[PDB]
């Protein structure tokens, strides 16, 4: 039941050096895991960059390199370019099957940091008449394109019935996302205070409302 | 130019079957290992398997050999994936990828990838969306106000959302769909001057081509 672990997200600036890592649940990564690195760019464009731990794929820019570092496989970008903003997947071989890590979103700062605009909407009266309630939290104009969203109802974090889209590009090249809280109408009626909390670059933006 | 094109995806019922094809151009396909990888919505890559040039060796993820058969036809320069007994968790984009083996025959990279073909497994019937207004709660003032449109529970994708029949376009944001209770939901928002709403009417228009429907929802204060 081998599991491959990567940083969820890293940020660097153009010209800097950044290293991404890749860990195995079986122990140290070795050359016998033949670590691969695959880059995902927008519109689901995948490209192999590194194979067999430290071989660049033919035609790949020299700023990409691979190595083992301690327990882990590593991808280093030495002199990052804005075009290197992308999701990077590592993949490790375990004798007879290949396992991908969860991917690292790499931001290479290509515009200023921008905090999210957050809007929280209550259920509509028309929806409530169907005995259902959906709260909607919209999140726009943020960069880097990484957020965490949490919901609270009368001080209770919601662990069932919340759903958040993965960030997607706006026409102005910032990012947007939406989050949903699904309740029954009776639940809506039985609670008072509702909050959507958006954390971006270590700061939380909170919007809340009170029913009725 | 090394180039791939996948086909054979689409909507299939649970327990149904389909065969995906990956056509390879620009290289001698009969000399390369070929692999299948997929990506469920919002998620990362999952390997499916790979097959060597003469098909004497196939490696596969153990959980999927029950459903999936990898094969190839070197005369057609094509890689195949037969999918049977399909399940909701098979909803994903499916990619083929070439295996490049380096000098020394002891290192590889998955160098070139196809653009992917989409498979959706669902028993949902065609379902038009329930469209609801998103208006601020009953109310402190700023110079702009953000309004919205909840497009709840439709099938299949897509819907098209406009504001005031296309006349409001700047600062409209229509968000990706989520899947809940086997139906799709998305939202759209628009920002207008506080002096404009609710004095002037703001309406979202939602069309669902598969239902041949198009509905309007005026955004009214709470
Ligand atoms: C993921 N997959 C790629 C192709 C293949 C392979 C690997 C490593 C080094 C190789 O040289 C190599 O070639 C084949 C096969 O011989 C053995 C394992 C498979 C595996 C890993």
């Amino acid at each position: 039941q081998a599991v491959v672990t990567q940083e969820s997200a890293l940020t660097t600036s153009p010209g800097e050096t950044v290293t991404l890592t890749c860990r195995s649940s079986t122990g140290a990564v070795t050359t016998s895991n033949y670590a691969n690195w695959v880059q995902e760019k927008p519109d689901h464009l995948f490209t192999g960059l590194i194979g067999g731990t430290n071989n660049r794929a033919p035609g790949v820019p020299a700023r990409f390199s691979g190595s083992l570092i301690g327990d882990k496989a590593a991808l280093t970008i030495t002199g990052a370019q804005t075009e290197d903003e992308a999701i990077y997947f590592c993949a490790l071989w375990y004798s007879n099957h290949l396992v991908f890590g969860g991917g690292t979103k790499l931001t290479v700062l290509g515009q200023p940091k921008s905090s999210p605009s957050v809007t929280l909407f209550p259920p509509s009266s028309e929806e409530l008449e169907t005995n259902k309630a959906t709260l909607v939290c919209t999140i726009t104009d943020f960069y880097p394109g990484v957020v965490t969203v949490d919901w609270k109802v009368d001080g209770t974090p919601v662990t069932q019935g919340m759903e958040t889209t993965q960030p997607s590009k706006q026409s102005n090249n910032k990012y947007m996302a939406s989050s949903y809280l699904t309740l029954t109408a009776r639940a809506w009626e039985r609670h008072s205070s509702y909050s959507c909390q958006v954390t971006h670059e270590g700061h939380t933006v909170e919007k809340s409302l009170s029913r009725e | 130019e090394v180039k791939f094109l996948e086909s054979g995806g689409g909507l299939v019922q649970p327990g149904g079957s389909l065969k995906l094809s990956c056509a390879a151009s620009g290289f001698d396909f009969s000399r390369y290992w070929m692999s299948w990888v997929r990506q469920a919505p919002g998620k990362g890559l999952e390997w499916i398997g790979e097959i060597n040039p003469d098909s004497r060796t196939i490696y596969c993820t153990p959980s999927l050999k029950d459903r999936f058969i990898i094969s190839r036809d070197n005369a057609k320069n094509t890689l195949y994936l037969q999918m049977s007994k399909v399940r909701s968790e098979d909803t994903a984009l499916y990619y083929c990828a070439r295996i490049w083996i380096y000098y020394g025959f002891d290192a590889y990279v998955m160098d070139y990838w196809g653009p992917g073909t989409s498979v959706t497994v669902s028993s949902a019937k065609t379902t038009p969306p329930s469209v609801y207004p998103l208006a601020p709660g009953s109310a402190q003032t700023n110079s702009m106000v953000t309004l919205g449109c909840l497009v709840k529970g439709y099938f299949p994708e897509p819907v098209t959302v406009t504001w005031n029949s296309g006349s409001l376009s700047s600062g409209v944001h229509t968000f990706p769909a989520v899947l809940q209770s086997d139906l799709y939901t998305l939202s759209s928002s628009v920002t207008v001057p506080s002096s404009v709403w609710p004095s002037e009417t703001v309406t979202c228009n939602v069309a669902h081509p598969a239902s041949s429907t198009k509905v309007d929802k005026k955004i009214v204060p709470r």
